[PDB]
């Protein structure tokens, strides 16, 4: 076996590299340090990190959201520290329970949730500027920022665009470990089973597809590490036996193949489409479809099954039934 | 026809079984003994699905459903129209998948490359076995397995989850999901990074390994490196199922209550109750 | 941490839908042993002599019974409600007609309630029926009751920790969670859905597309309604020691016909029965109970599914005393 | 009325379904599958029938060429016509077009099958500031082996027959990635040096084990043009030689494993 594909047998140390960007070279802080154990499975060097205005702003906005959430969670256990620690996963900051439509809810019934959302959205946007700007500073394309933009848009769909489109803040995702999970079920129930939403299916197909492709691509590159396949940039500009063998493995297996550059396009596209699909699904939900299962029945797609125990009429529909 | 660089690689050898007998290509496809077995299992399985569907109520592709037996058949053979088709198809499916994996080994050997891809492919095959074979064996019936139907298999997933009240609180599920999400995110990051270096835009120069590392070191304070991101991706993807399998196997054989209540191990400690 | 195999499993839907019960043999056995404490029917007595409406002074419900039949009922009621305390729990030992002790008048109303369950709610209780034991299980305070705020322990025979106590505000989220099968759902489904008939449990639309005039802004039910129904369903599930598939095919929770089991319809009738019990029999008892029995808003303890079922899909695994004590119903009209 | 309902029994989500599939297939087929053909195309046909007459489909499946501007000068355009000139020391095992080929000589030396290399540029891979990227420690004097790891210099290299093939004299480090890629050894009984990729080395405290080739086969490892630098094509030649051994070190290795 190629032991290098499992871990680095003999680690190298040398002087730290710094690539100059168009701006911000003076905003790198930290002194790099090295972990021997990390170095077995990754680069041993940690830090330095770039500061800059957009990252500082992201931390300020994000910390403010985090503090609003934590302070409301703490109120939920009457500020008792032991109960806060115990009950943490069950605690949350909730959107309005009452229906105010699009009215700004009062602080005690959704207003703090809304504030936390705003500060979170500002944090995300601020981090996006960093991800975008840093690429431009280093003379790189902005592929990562466009992928991140789709992730952010999805979060905006579930946090505030869907709520605006149906006209109720009650529909937003709560902040909290278990509470944000509980929302998934409430939302799926309200909209007639998310398994029957085609865009849920598309998003899954792409997400599972990212599993397949990263397993396939990661494994492919390790399989050709003996030929320097991991040096992907110069394999793109000057095809080597590594990527000739990678391509032929696939061609011979599945009947077609990518190139070392284009496989990264497939992976970027699959990852982007998880979020684009999910977002379309959410934008259509409540707006244009009320019950996904019934929409599938209407269009002739839903499976049907025999009764196992006797079929059961709705008792509310029976003669003389109470309300 | 061949890729312009392909002919030099089209040598004899590398087989696991069969030697020269099946060591040849059909168009772009390598055959080998396991290509022959794959085709046999695919043909039989797909034929059986066609026949099973022809005996059911619909030809709609989303609605067709080929189902396992009633629980009462236990681990025995079921009549064809009462779960026996499902049993036969399952055997064909595993024969096809395993043949596919071993064919990839032969192809890897012929090319002189590592066997990492078929090893990675063992992971989804293993998960299929967890769902359809191991868990049903532990519960005592084939009828606990999932049905073959585009939408029907989702009805099974749905009910199985709700059998444990809220499957989201399953700790093996929580791990599996986290791996699914971080893997999708990482694939995006890795693809975009490589494309950003090779495609800076505007007649600018292609950048370098040093630029790749500098980008993440600047954005998050660490760069894992060019080889290691591939090891990481394989690890994250594989662990979607290597960790999820524990959550699947636990549900029924090792835990019969709702999943949220499992967390009582933490919530109900006397010190803070 | 875990439950050792084998699991008992049942099938409740078409093959390949993963519908059915999932049960731990040791838990089933412990619940059967608890429920097996139900005292046996007392020996039959010959009906002879006049009705006790003519023999006794203050009989208003069980007046048709003969003396021996009526004293058999009193013996049974004593076994089921106050065996530790005895006849004098309800009675002045020197005047059995006296209503001076508050349990006498409550007991008379409970006799009416039990007769009403067994006569008017056969759509739920069938010919299994209920006795005083079904709820009380040998104590004057039934072990599983609800107030207008969540309370812990669920079983009031267990000593509460300080944090479990309703006065300890820091414990509220846990009181809620342990009523909804450990979920974090931030709703009390007892006060929302079972204490009265004000709220609709159904939350899913009955058409594919959103109807214009109910689907925008303040026209809409808030999403909180769906979380609250989910909370009720977690609570019912845990109350009966079962899961969603005992009643539903999760393909479509909202559908009946082949998409629901006969148990779902029985559950529907149970919700109506429980609301009748609470609004019309149990809640009004706050005027007849001492302040020490009442919750913090002055409410009488009331019933939920668990009050009878106690973690079993049929209370007491389907044990019945209906033919043994016909005086508890069904009562022939009128 | 219903939100989303349109004329002719249609609804908005239903139209979006068709549109999403259209977008997916368009991107997959028209964009990605053509990006996939920037290397190796057009396909090569047996005998020839070459061109002469390039089929319409040979044009349709290709994207327009793209040009990379290289970091250290020059450009690279793909797809482009890339002849494979070098006569192959392979012969047909059978007349049918999918039959495999077999080596006519020593396949490690002739560089066929898994001993094949690509016609990479005969240029030294460069660091971001234009120094030679992959160099021995005798040149990269600011690099070192991490504390805790085996220093392989002086250790014997032990080949697949368990015979000692030579002695490790240096390590070659990638100065851009900070990562060792080759060991350099003096070859016993030959008067030469040879590189070996670390992926073919099992590094032990007392020896380097190499199962890919037999001891006698180290004599023909491809030789570098210069002592202290390596070209991208030489890297391909060196790695390919050891990979050849996996199939060809003994006659048994090409034959069925089981
Ligand atoms: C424990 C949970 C499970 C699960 C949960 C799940 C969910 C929740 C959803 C899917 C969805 C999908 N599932 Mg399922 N599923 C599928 C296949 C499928 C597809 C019909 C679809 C898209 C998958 C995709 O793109 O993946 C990544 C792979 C890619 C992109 C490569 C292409 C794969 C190709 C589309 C597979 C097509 C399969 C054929 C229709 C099957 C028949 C093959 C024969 C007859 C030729 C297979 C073949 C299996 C097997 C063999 O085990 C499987 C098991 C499971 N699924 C488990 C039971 N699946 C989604 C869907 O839309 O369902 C309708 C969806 O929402
Ligand atoms: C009972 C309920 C269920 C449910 C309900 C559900 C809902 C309601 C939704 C999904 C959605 C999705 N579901 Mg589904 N689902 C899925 C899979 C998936 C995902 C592929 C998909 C998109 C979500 C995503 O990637 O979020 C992970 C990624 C996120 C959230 C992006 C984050 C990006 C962000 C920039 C990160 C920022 C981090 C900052 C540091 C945070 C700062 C913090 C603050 C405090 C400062 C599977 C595979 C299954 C199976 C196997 O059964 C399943 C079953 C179910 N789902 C049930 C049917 N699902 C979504 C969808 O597609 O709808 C159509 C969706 O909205
Ligand atoms: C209401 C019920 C729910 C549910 C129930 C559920 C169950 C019951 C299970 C999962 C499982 C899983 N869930 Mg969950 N889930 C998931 C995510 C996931 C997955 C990460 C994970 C593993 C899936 C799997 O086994 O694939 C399996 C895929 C396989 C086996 C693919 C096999 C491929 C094969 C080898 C090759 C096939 C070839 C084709 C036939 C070829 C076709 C030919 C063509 C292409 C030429 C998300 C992200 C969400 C969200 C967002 O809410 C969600 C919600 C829900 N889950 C609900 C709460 N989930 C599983 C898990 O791990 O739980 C811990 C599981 O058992
Ligand atoms: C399908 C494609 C997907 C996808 C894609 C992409 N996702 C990206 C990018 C792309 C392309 C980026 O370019 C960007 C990034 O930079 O990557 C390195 C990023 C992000 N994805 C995050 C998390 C996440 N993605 C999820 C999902 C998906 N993503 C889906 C699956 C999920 C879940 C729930 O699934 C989670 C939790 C953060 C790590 C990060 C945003 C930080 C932020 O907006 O902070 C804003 C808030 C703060 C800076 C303050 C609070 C600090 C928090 C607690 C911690 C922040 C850590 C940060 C890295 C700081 C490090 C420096 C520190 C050591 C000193
Ligand atoms: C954790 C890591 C993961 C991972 C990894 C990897 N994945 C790989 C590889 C690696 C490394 C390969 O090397 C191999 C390959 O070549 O890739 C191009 C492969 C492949 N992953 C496939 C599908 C896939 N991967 C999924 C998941 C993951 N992949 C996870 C995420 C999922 C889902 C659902 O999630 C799906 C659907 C095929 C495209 C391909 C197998 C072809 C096959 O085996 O051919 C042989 C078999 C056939 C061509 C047809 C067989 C038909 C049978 C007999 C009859 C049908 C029976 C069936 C049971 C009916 C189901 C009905 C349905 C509605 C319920
Ligand atoms: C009843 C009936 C008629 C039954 C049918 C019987 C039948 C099947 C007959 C066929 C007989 C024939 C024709 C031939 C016999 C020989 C034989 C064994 C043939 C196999 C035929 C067969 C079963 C084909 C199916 C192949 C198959 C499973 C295809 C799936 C393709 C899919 C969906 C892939 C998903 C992953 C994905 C999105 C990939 C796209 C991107 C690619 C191509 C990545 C691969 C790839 C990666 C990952 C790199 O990292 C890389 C790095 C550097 C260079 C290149 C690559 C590269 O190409
Ligand atoms: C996958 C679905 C394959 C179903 C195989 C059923 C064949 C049972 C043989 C006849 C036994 C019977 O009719 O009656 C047997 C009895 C019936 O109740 O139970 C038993 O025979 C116990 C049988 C134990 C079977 C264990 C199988 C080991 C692993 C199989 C891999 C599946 C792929
Ligand atoms: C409360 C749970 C009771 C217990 C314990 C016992 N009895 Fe009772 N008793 C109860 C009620 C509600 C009534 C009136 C019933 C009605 O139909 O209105 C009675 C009545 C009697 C009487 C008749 C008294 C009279 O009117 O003269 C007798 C003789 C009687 N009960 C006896 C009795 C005995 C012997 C008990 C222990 C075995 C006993 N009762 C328990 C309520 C309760
Ligand atoms: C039988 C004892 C049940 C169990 C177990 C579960 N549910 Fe249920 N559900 C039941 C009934 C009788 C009703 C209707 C009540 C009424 O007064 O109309 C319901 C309703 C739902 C709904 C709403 C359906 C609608 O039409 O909008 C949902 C979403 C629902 N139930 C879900 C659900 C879940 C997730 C369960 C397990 C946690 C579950 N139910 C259990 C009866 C029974
Ligand atoms: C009128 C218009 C157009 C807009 C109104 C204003 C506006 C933009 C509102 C936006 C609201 C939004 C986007 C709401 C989104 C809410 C979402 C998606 C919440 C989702 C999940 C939250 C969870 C899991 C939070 C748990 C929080 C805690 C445990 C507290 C601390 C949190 C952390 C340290 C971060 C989690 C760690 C993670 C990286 C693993
Ligand atoms: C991320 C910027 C650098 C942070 C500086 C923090 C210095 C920590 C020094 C401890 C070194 C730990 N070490 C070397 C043993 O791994
Ligand atoms: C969501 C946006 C929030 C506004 C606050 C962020 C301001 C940071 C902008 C810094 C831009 C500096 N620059 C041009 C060098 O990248
Ligand atoms: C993930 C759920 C996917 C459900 C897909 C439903 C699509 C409905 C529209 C097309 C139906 C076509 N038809 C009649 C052939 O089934
Ligand atoms: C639901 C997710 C959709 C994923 C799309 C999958 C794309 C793989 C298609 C490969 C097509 C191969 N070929 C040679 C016919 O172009
Ligand atoms: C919906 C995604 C499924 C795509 C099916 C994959 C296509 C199988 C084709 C194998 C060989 C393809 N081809 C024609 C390029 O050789
Ligand atoms: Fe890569």
């Amino acid at each position: 076996a190629d032991y290098q594909t499992i871990y680095t047998q003999i680690q190298a140390r040398g002087p730290h590299i710094t690539v100059s960007g168009e701006w911000g070279d003076n905003d790198r802080v930290g002194k790099p340090f090295y972990s021997y154990w990390l170095g077995k499975i990754g680069d041993a060097q940690i830090g330095p990190i770039y500061l800059g205005a957009s990252g500082i702003a992201a931390f300020a906005f994000g910390s403010t959201a985090i503090l609003i959430i934590l302070f409301n969670m703490a109120a939920e256990v009457h500020f008792d520290p032991l109960q806060f620690f115990r009950q943490f996963f069950w605690l949350g900051l909730y959107p309005p329970k009452a229906q105010y439509g699009m009215g700004i809810p009062p602080l005690h019934d959704g207003g703090w949730w809304l504030m936390a959302g705003l500060f979170m959205t500002l944090s995300l946007g601020s981090w996006w500027i960093r991800v975008y700007s840093r690429a431009r500073a280093l003379g790189l394309g902005t592929h990562i920022a466009w992928n991140f933009a789709a992730a952010i848009f999805f979060v905006l769909c579930i946090g505030c665009i869907h709520p605006t489109l149906v006209g109720s803040w009650s529909e937003g995702v709560p902040f909290g470990i278990w509470p944000h999970i509980d929302w998934l079920t409430a939302f799926s129930i309200r909209y007639g089973n998310f398994y029957y939403c085609p865009w849920h299916g598309f998003s899954i197909g792409f997400a599972y597809g990212c599993g397949l492709l990263f397993a396939a691509h990661g494994a492919t590159i390790l399989a050709v590490a003996r030929f320097g396949g991991d040096r992907e940039i110069e394999q793109i500009t000057d095809r080597g036996t590594a990527v000739e063998r990678a391509a032929l493995f696939w061609r011979w297996t599945i009947g077609f193949n990518a190139t070392i550059e284009s496989v990264h396009r497939w992976g970027w596209f699959f990852s982007l489409m998880v979020m684009v699909s999910a977002s379309v699904g959410i934008l259509l939900t409540g707006t244009f479809v009320d019950n996904w299962y019934l929409w599938c029945v209407k269009h002739g797609a839903a499976p049907d099954y025999p009764a196992y125990l006797p079929a059961t009429p709705d008792p509310a529909s029976l003669p003389g039934a109470p309300k | 026809a061949l890729l312009s660089f392909e002919r030099k690689y089209r040598v004899r050898g590398g087989t696991l079984i069969g030697g020269d007998l099946f060591d040849f290509w059909v168009g772009p496809y390598f055959v080998g003994f396991f290509g022959v077995s794959a085709i046999f299992f695919i043909f039989l399985g797909v034929s059986l699905i066609g026949y099973a569907a022809s005996q059911g109520p619909t030809w709609d592709p989303f609605a067709i459903s080929i189902n396992p037996p009633d629980l009462k058949y236990g681990l025995g053979a079921a009549p064809l129209l009462e779960g026996g088709f499902w049993q036969a198809i399952t055997v064909c499916a595993l024969g096809a998948f395993i043949s596919w994996m071993l064919r990839e080994v032969e192809i890897s050997r012929k090319l002189g490359i590592g066997w990492h891809v078929p090893l990675a492919f063992c992971v989804p095959i293993f998960m299929f076995c967890v769902l359809q074979v191991f868990r049903p064996l532990l519960l005592g019936s084939w009828g606990h397995a999932f049905p073959y139907g585009i939408l029907s298999h989702l009805d099974w997933v749905n009910n199985f989850g709700y059998q444990y009240l809220n499957w989201h609180y399953n700790p093996g599920h929580m791990s599996s999901v986290s791996f699914l999400f971080v893997n999708a995110m990482a694939l995006g990051l890795h693809g975009g990074l490589i494309l950003s270096v090779a495609n800076p835009g505007d007649g600018d120069k292609v950048k370098t390994a040093e630029h790749e590392n500098q980008y993440f070191r600047d954005v998050v304070g660490y760069s894992i490196g060019a080889l290691s991101i591939h090891r990481l991706g394989l690890f994250l993807a594989s662990n979607i199922f290597l960790t999820g399998a524990f959550g699947t196997i636990a549900s029924g054989p090792f835990w019969t209550r709702g999943w949220p209540e499992w967390w009582g191990w933490w919530l109900d400690i006397p010190f803070w109750s | 941490c875990f439950e050792p195999p084998p699991a008992t499993t049942t099938q409740t839907g078409f093959r390949g839908l993963s519908m059915g019960e999932v049960l731990h043999p040791a838990t089933v056995k412990a619940k059967k042993e608890r429920d097996a404490q139900y005292p046996p029917a007392l020996a039959a007595v010959k009906a002879e002599g006049p009705p006790v409406s003519q023999v006794y002074k203050n009989v208003k419900v069980l007046g048709n019974l003969t003396e021996a039949e009526f004293l058999r009922t009193m013996t049974a009621i004593t076994e089921w409600v106050s065996p530790q305390e005895g006849c004098t729990y309800c009675h002045d030992e020197n005047n059995l007609a006296s209503e001076a002790k508050y349990p006498y008048v409550v007991a008379r109303r409970m006799l009416e309630m039990t007769r009403a369950i067994n006569t008017n709610w056969t759509q739920h209780v069938a010919q299994t029926g209920v006795t005083c034991y079904t709820c009380h299980r040998g104590t004057p305070l039934p072990p599983y009751v609800r107030y207008l705020e969540p309370t812990l322990p669920l079983n009031n025979r267990e000593t509460p920790t300080h944090v479990e106590r309703v006065e300890t505000r820091s414990g509220y989220v846990v009181r809620l969670a342990k009523y909804t099968a450990y979920s974090a759902l931030n709703y009390d489904p007892f006060t929302m859905f079972l204490a009265n008939d004000k709220r609709q449990v159904r939350v899913v639309p009955q058409t594919a597309l959103p109807l214009v005039g109910v689907s925008r802004g303040k026209e809409r039910r808030p999403l909180s309604d769906a979380y609250a129904t989910f909370a009720l369903m977690m609570s019912i599930s845990d109350s009966l020691g079962t899961n969603c598939t005992f009643c539903h095919n999760a393909q479509t929770f909202e559908s009946w016909g082949k998409k629901s089991t006969p148990q779902r319809a029985i559950a529907w009738w149970g919700i109506r029965m429980v609301r009748d019990l609470n609004m019309n029999y149990l809640a009004p008892l706050n005027a007849s109970l001492p302040a020490s029995r009442l919750g913090r808003q002055g409410e009488a303890p009331q019933a939920d599914c668990r009050t009878c079922h106690q973690g079993v899909t049929k209370p007491l695994f389907g044990a019945s005393r209906l033919k043994d004590y016909p005086e508890l119903g069904p009562i022939k009209a009128a | 009325m219903y939100h989303g309902a349109l004329a002719q029994h249609l609804d908005i989500a239903q139209l979006v379904w068709y549109a999403q599939w259209l977008v997916i297939w368009t991107v997959v087929l028209l964009y990605l599958r053509r990006e996939d053909r920037r290397e190796g195309y057009p396909l090569v046909e047996p005998l020839g029938l070459v061109k002469l007459a390039p089929e319409d489909g040979q044009v349709y499946e290709l994207p327009y060429p793209k040009t990379f501007v290289l970091p250290h000068g020059g450009t690279v355009t793909v797809p482009r016509r890339r002849p494979e000139t070098r006569e192959l020391k392979l012969a047909q095992t059978d007349g049918f077009e999918g039959a495999p080929l077999q080596p006519t000589g020593n396949p490690l030396v002739d560089a066929v099958g898994p001993a094949s290399y690509a016609e990479r540029a005969e240029v030294v891979d460069a660091t971001v500031d234009g120094k030679a990227k992959i160099v021995p420690l005798r040149v990269a004097t600011d690099f070192s082996i991490a504390e805790g790891d085996v220093d392989p210099r002086g250790l014997p290299v032990v080949a697949a027959d368990g015979v000692e093939a030579g002695t490790v004299t240096d390590l070659w480090v990638d100065r851009s990635e900070h990562y060792f890629r080759y060991l350099e050894l003096s070859v016993a009984g030959s008067a030469r040096t040879a590189l070996i990729p670390l992926g073919f080395c099992d590094v032990k405290k007392d020896k380097i084990v190499v199962t890919s080739i037999l001891s006698e086969q180290f004599a023909n490892v491809p030789r570098l043009q210069s002592r202290d630098q390596i070209t991208l094509r030489e890297e391909d030649k060196v790695s390919a030689y050891y990979a050849g051994g996996l199939l060809y070190a003994t006659p048994e290795r090409a034959e069925s494993l089981l």
